[PDB]
């Protein structure tokens, strides 16, 4: 105890400094920054942003700090406030408030001051002048540090906090349209506000309301906007629509549209996430496939290990449906691994194609795949055996046997085997020819390329697109060095 | 160590799974643990050994022998101690050092060891220290710790390659070449061979010839061959030792299935029951049968079942499944037909194919400028 | 002798049919194989800069 | 009403937003002119020369 | 955003919160001989492996016998 | 002068608009001019010449050369040219005319 | 049933989560429809010939008939294709009984040649290529539009 | 073959971009002419149209 004691103090107040520099050079940069031309500059600080959330996202900050170490949350911003000029006695101010509790001690509390926060924004923000962007700069950052530990009945203090967001911002809007970077930046605050109430949302009861209104907060905005925003408040629906939907008729193919220019290293990753999970259930060999399979290729910048993991998992699952299925090369990391540990001796099993003992071993050890729920892919998989399996027969020989390859298949007649291979025949996955002289069914089988035959017509929509690519890669170290030559 | 006890403590493999060989193995492990003081490794190996009636008998006199040894180490280390001296207190704690070896303690070596690194005043006898850690490393087969003193002390030589020197660690990168799967670049490894002499402190020429035996003939092509071995007498002298390799090598440069099948049990039973061979000895298999097939399809084209079942000696509906399987999992050459009853190939794998060999990584070169796209204002 | 490859051509059994044919182009693909190759590290260092100035 | 404050106000702001696509012409024009007078540089260096 | 990695993280906890190092050390059994290789030709080699494991693991010292009944 | 904004900065949208069809003509047609001087100082330089002599080089892009006679010659070397004809001894030819150094032989 | 009728059988796919709710499952007419679109899948007629006697006195036995007779045209359909030819001692199993349904409407239906107690397929891979000529000019386009791109700002 | 040239010290030149990035010591610009060599390669691709029109009529 008086060892503990004697070093008690010195590690709470660790992130103090770093994250009172942070914000003082975020919040004065940006706000020094536009403050001369605001509708100038456009989404310079937003890389810095995410990367800064994405960064606070993994914070350790508070363990111990539960006891009289909340004395960070009742003190705020206080920059310039109640008087636009005469700044130089709040520039000492800025300095006396923070020697005030640098003194002896301070009377701190937790859950005693919290719901009037919204004191200040009912007169003035900060300068009366910049206050959406000073005060959205204000209170979004520390918001979250508040609603941390969504667990033990913070819920209702969620719900005043949303409540309190909406009135004071989200229910409408301050003014019809911001029109500028702050705003640019509010979508994606807002956003990820939702996202961050989406679990308090999903946690007991269901939506009646918001993400409904959500339709009409999304066509407020402008049809000539760059669809950043609109794509990442499309982001939430589709997530919201993604365990239970199943109806395809409408958004499916009205939900297309102009599809803008859009990056952020992000949104593609977890958007074709969403939209590769929607259209792996029809099973799409094509376009699903390769765009899945090049989403998974990227996403370099923050984790692969422990995001891709899933879509690695569905990847993998949707490959062996084709009867080919390839395994973990490349990628090495202890997650995936672990993750695709129990379904490794069944992926392996596929190529196998064993009816009878696997249909038991499945069932036997199987826990996560069949925790999945309502048995789909699996059931479908149980009877895609054969299929894979009789695709296997036409990567086969020609002649069929009526014992031999029969008892290998485990499955012997002579009408269901010509009946099944005539119903791999129709799919026009592959290629066969059908023939009947002595009662035995042929094939030519030919896997052959298109080497040597019709190569122009062949490898013709191959060069185009190629070609259309590697052009607007030099569209791409085109456009980027105007960007840098455009201020100098 | 130096010492054959570290090969004796080699073969607890053999002396583990296998109960057949289980026999003479035990016996010369009891036999040399006598020696180079044994107790403890044996000690920990004595699960895979007998009862502790005879074990706890000769544990007395060689527990009071290892800490009078070691504190006689540690009086000639005091000795050594508190006087003018360079080389006499790196040979002292080089040489405790190397006891530490003998005892098994993996901890002492390590601190002793480090201690003689930080005394070290040439870079050449850090290099020895660093093989010191490489021969007690092959017994404790570990991977990235063997090779992280080697990759340090890989830059900054300048002293050029010595006699022994250069040659055993060319030794040791043709045995963490013989762990790893690498071939390609592990074949300029062996041609050293002209110089290499009699070791008795890792493995013995005959050892070494016998294990460089199988990536020299499996991993290497016939064009290798002629360059390099058919070329060089060294297989020439060394033939002579045993029949069999001769044999193995004349068959396969022959194609010739029928003795090779027949002596293909003694290359199985001699693949395994190896230390670190072990894990290899089904990669080895397949690789051999599918260079095989691929070297006889590669002047054949139509083959019949006929004189293909008579080279072979062996069933066709064996190599049916085989080549089966060695067309999808394989990935060989082009689709056969049995149609015809007749093995008839195709393989356009030379006019067009050459030219799209280079759309894979132009595949891989969208991607990554994609990537590159990727990168773009973000 | 066509496993040593002196010259162009390929046996045969059953059918016995005897095809000679060469490929002239060598020096294409393998420089372009070569170039590629080499592009392929400049991309790839070029990468590890913008890694490094980035992240 | 609801009109000036509403409509035109919203009018307004998308002529703020077709002063950011004239803001994309406007510096498309400055990298260009910038490159332009680079070139003009090598022109009048190569005038020189 | 990057906020929805936490769930999947609190599922990958819940994973480790099953079995303590079990499947880490059984796995390390393995990994220790397949430790410094390359993972690319350890796929075929596990397919081989895992298809042999049923039966004719071996099937060479077979042959031997399969000359003569075929 | 709220709704007048509007109207005012029209004109300045079709003045910004019509500087587009002309930097589209300076960059197509100053490259064609760039060309073209390019090739009006490439012809000047002609096969048949004298060779001299490289002596050394007293600063950047400029030094002397001596001639056949023995007569040590100042002239400035063209910008093309690298630092690697810098080199103290070396077979250098200039023009006979011009007396510029296109290209070293060993 | 009214999906899998109207060739909607994909939105039958993606319907195919709600239905096991957990509900009951031990009754055999939860699992008939997925089993038998699964069987459906699997392409085979003489499983549910076989196992249409295994349906209870239930009503809607001819409800299923109604489907076997809306599939039937898809079936047949797909049984006469004929890439290339076939022999009728397999249309004699795989066709239904001697009722001549068949032999009269697809006969007006496909519109094809009958001989001696054999079906014949033609226009099967008769198609003649191009005269390269178009697919020149097409390329001729092609590289005009890779000239404006290339250069077109310039 | 020049290319290639170029490209064995374009893959020296990412270290000297490693190490120091202030100034330029190499005259060679190594970018405009492998443009012109484009330029040149782009023969192929408007002749390819003349062979096609050729071909046609």
């Amino acid at each position: 105890p008086p060892g503990g004691g004697e070093q008690e103090p010195p590690p709470p107040p660790a992130p103090q400094d770093v994250e009172m520099k942070e914000e003082a050079a975020t919040g004065g940069g940006s706000t020094g920054e536009a403050d001369g031309k605001t509708a100038a500059a456009a989404a310079e600080h937003s890389q810095r942003e995410l990367d800064t959330v994405t960064l606070e996202d993994i914070k350790e900050h508070v363990k111990q700090l539960e006891k009289a170490v909340s004395g960070k949350e009742p003190r705020f911003v206080l920059r310039a406030l109640r008087m636009l000029p005469s700044t130089s006695r709040r520039l000492n101010h800025y300095v006396l408030y923070k020697a005030v509790q640098g003194f002896f001690t301070s009377n701190n509390a937790t859950r005693d001051f919290l719901l009037p926060f919204l004191e200040e924004p009912m007169d003035t923000e900060a300068d009366l002048q910049f206050r959406p962007r000073t005060g959205k700069a204000a209170s979004t950052p520390l918001l979250p540090e508040v609603e941390a530990y969504l667990q033990l009945l913070v819920v209702i203090f969620m719900m005043n906090s949303k409540r309190y967001k909406e009135a004071q911002k989200i229910s409408d809007d301050l003014m019809q349209k911001i029109s500028t970077q702050n705003r640019r930046a509010l979508d994606l605050v807002a956003a990820k506000c939702y996202y961050y109430h989406a679990r308090v949302y999903e946690f007991l009861d269901k939506l009646d309301v918001v993400r409904s209104f959500l339709h009409a907060r999304l066509r407020t905005a402008t049809l000539r906007h760059d669809a950043d925003g609109q794509a990442t408040l499309l982001n939430l629906l589709l997530r919201n629509y993604l365990h239970y939907s199943l109806y395809d008729q409408a958004e499916k193919l009205v939900s297309k549209s102009v599809f803008p220019e859009q990056a952020n290293n992000n949104e593609w990753a977890r958007y074709l996430y969403y939209t590769g999970r929607i259209k792996a259930i029809q099973l799409e060999y094509s376009e699903a496939r390769r765009t899945m399979t090049n989403a998974l290729r990227k996403a370099p910048q923050h984790t692969a290990v422990g995001f891709k993991q899933t879509v690695h998992k569905l990847l993998i699952v949707v490959e062996l449906l084709l009867g080919e299925i390839p395994d973990r090369l490349q990628f090495r990391q202890p997650s995936l691994k672990r993750s695709l540990m129990p379904y490794f001796l069944l992926t392996q099993a596929v190529r196998t194609g064993n009816l009878a003992k696997f249909n038991q071993v499945l069932d036997q050890f199987g826990e996560k795949f069949q925790a999945d729920g309502t048995y789909t892919l699996i059931i479908r998989l149980r009877h895609n055996v054969i299929k894979t399996g009789v695709r296997m027969i036409s990567l086969s020989y020609s002649r069929i046997s009526l014992a031999d390859i029969a008892q290998k298949l485990q499955l012997d007649s002579p009408e269901d085997a010509e009946f099944i291979v005539a119903k791999a025949i129709r799919d026009g996955v592959i290629e066969a020819s059908i023939n009947h002289e002595k009662g035995y069914v042929q094939s030519k089988e030919m896997i052959d390329i298109y080497s040597t035959r019709e190569p122009q017509l062949a490898f013709h929509q191959r060069i185009s697109f190629c070609l259309d690519i590697h052009n607007m890669s030099v569209k791409a170290m085109r456009f980027p060095p105007k960007s840098y030559n455009k201020d100098l | 160590p130096k010492n054959p006890d570290l090969r004796i403590a080699q073969l607890r493999f053999l002396l583990s799974l296998p109960e057949h060989r289980g026999d003479a193995a035990v016996r010369d492990e009891l036999m040399a643990a006598v020696r180079d003081n044994n107790m403890a490794p044996y000690y920990e190996a004595l699960c895979k050994s007998l009862d502790w009636q005879i074990d706890v008998d000769l544990l007395n006199k060689m527990k009071k022998a290892n800490e009078d040894e070691l504190k006689r180490l540690d009086e000639e280390l005091e000795d050594a101690e508190k006087n003018l001296g360079e080389s006499e207190i790196r040979d002292a704690m080089m040489a405790k050092a190397e006891y530490l070896c003998r005892i098994g303690d993996k901890e002492g070596a390590l601190t002793a060891f480090r201690k003689t690194y930080d005394k070290t005043v040439a870079l050449g006898h850090r290099l020895d220290i660093v093989f010191y850690l490489l021969r007690i490393g092959l017994f404790y087969m570990d991977n990235d710790l063997i090779t992280r003193n080697t990759e340090k002390a890989k830059s900054l030589i300048e002293e050029g390659g010595d006699w022994d020197r250069r040659n055993r660690l060319k030794v040791y990168q043709g045995l963490y070449c013989v762990a790893i799967r690498d071939f390609k670049q592990a074949a300029e490894l062996f041609l050293d061979t002209v110089s290499t002499f009699t070791s008795y402190e890792l493995m013995d020429y005959k050892t070494f010839v016998t294990y460089t035996v199988y990536v020299s003939m499996i991993a290497l092509e016939r064009p290798d061959l002629r360059e390099k071995v058919i070329k060089g007498a060294e297989i020439l002298e060394v033939l002579h030792s045993l029949p069999a390799v001769r044999q193995y090598l004349f068959s396969l440069y022959e194609c010739r299935y029928s003795v090779f099948f027949q002596s293909l049990a003694v290359v199985e039973q001699e693949m395994k029951k190896d230390w670190l061979f072990a894990p290899h000895y089904r990669y080895y298999v397949r690789e051999m049968r599918i260079h095989a097939y691929s070297q006889l399809l590669e002047s054949y084209r139509s083959l019949t079942l006929g004189y293909m079942a008579e080279a072979f000696g062996v069933g066709v509906e064996f190599i049916d499944q085989e080549l089966s399987r060695f067309i999808a999992a394989g990935r060989l050459h082009c689709k056969i037909d049995k149609v015809n009853e007749i093995v008839e190939t195709n393989r356009p794998d030379s006019k067009n194919w050459q030219y799209q060999e280079t759309i894979k990584k132009g595949d891989l070169l969208l991607n990554r400028v994609q990537k590159l796209s990727r990168v773009i204002n973000m | 002798m066509i496993l040593d490859k002196k010259f162009h051509g390929i046996l045969d059994q059953g059918e016995g049919v005897l095809i000679i044919f060469d490929e002239p182009p060598v020096d294409k693909t393998y420089e372009a194989a070569l170039e590629t190759i080499q592009n392929m590290s400049k991309v790839v260092d070029s990468l590890y800069n913008k890694a490094k100035k980035l992240t | 009403l609801e009109e000036g404050k509403a409509g035109s106000g919203l009018r307004q702001y998308y002529l703020s937003k077709i002063e950011e696509l004239q803001l994309i012409v406007n510096d498309k024009s400055q990298n260009l002119r910038r490159l332009q007078a680079q070139r003009n540089e090598l022109n009048a260096k190569v005038r020189l020369l | 955003m990057s906020e929805k990695k936490q769930p999947v993280d609190l599922g990958l906890l819940e994973e480790d919160d099953e079995f303590e190092e079990f499947p880490a050390e059984d796995w390390a059994g393995l990994d220790e001989d397949e430790d410094a290789h390359v993972w690319e030709d350890n796929w075929d080699d596990d397919n081989v492996e895992d298809d042999f494991s049923n039966q004719l693991r071996a099937e060479l010292e077979k042959h031997g016998y399969k000359m003569e009944t075929s | 002068d709220l709704y007048s904004r509007y109207k005012k900065l029209q004109q300045e949208l079709e003045f910004l608009e019509v500087q587009e069809e002309y930097i589209k003509d300076e960059q197509k047609n100053l490259k064609k001019e760039f060309l073209h001087a390019q090739e009006e100082v490439k012809r000047i330089q002609s096969i048949p010449l004298v060779i001299g002599q490289f002596l050394e080089a007293v600063d950047q892009n400029t030094a002397i050369v001596g001639s056949t006679t023995g007569s040590n010659y100042y002239v400035r070397i063209l910008s093309t040219i690298d630092r690697e004809l810098l080199k103290p001894n070396a077979s250098v030819a200039l023009h006979k005319h011009s007396n510029a150094l296109v290209d070293v032989l060993p | 049933l009214f999906l899998l009728s109207q060739n909607r059988v994909a939105e039958f796919h993606t319907e195919l989560e709600r239905l096991p709710a957990k509900d009951i499952q031990t009754n055999v007419y939860i699992k008939h429809p997925v089993s038998l679109e699964q069987y459906l899948m699997e392409g085979s007629y003489n499983k549910v010939f076989l196992a249409k006697g295994n349906i209870p006195a239930e009503s809607y036995t001819f409800f299923i008939d109604i489907l076997l007779d809306t599939i039937r045209d898809e079936i047949a359909g797909c049984i006469e294709k004929a890439y290339e030819k076939i022999l009728f001692t397999e249309a004699t199993r795989i066709l239904f009984f001697n009722t001549p349904k068949k032999m009269t409407d697809y006969a007006k239906k496909r519109g094809w040649v009958l001989g001696p107690n054999n079906y014949y397929s033609f226009a099967s891979q008769q198609q003649k290529p191009e005269d390269t000529t178009i697919p020149s000019t097409e390329l001729a386009k092609q590289v005009i539009e890779y000239a404006r791109q290339l250069e077109m700002i310039v | 073959n020049y290319n290639k040239a170029v490209e064995e010290e374009d893959k020296m030149t990412p270290e000297q971009l490693a190490i120091k990035n202030v100034g330029k010591q190499d005259p060679k610009r190594h970018l405009e002419e492998h443009v012109d060599v484009l330029m040149t390669s782009n023969i192929v691709q408007c002749l390819a149209a003349m062979l096609d029109t050729v071909v046609f009529k």
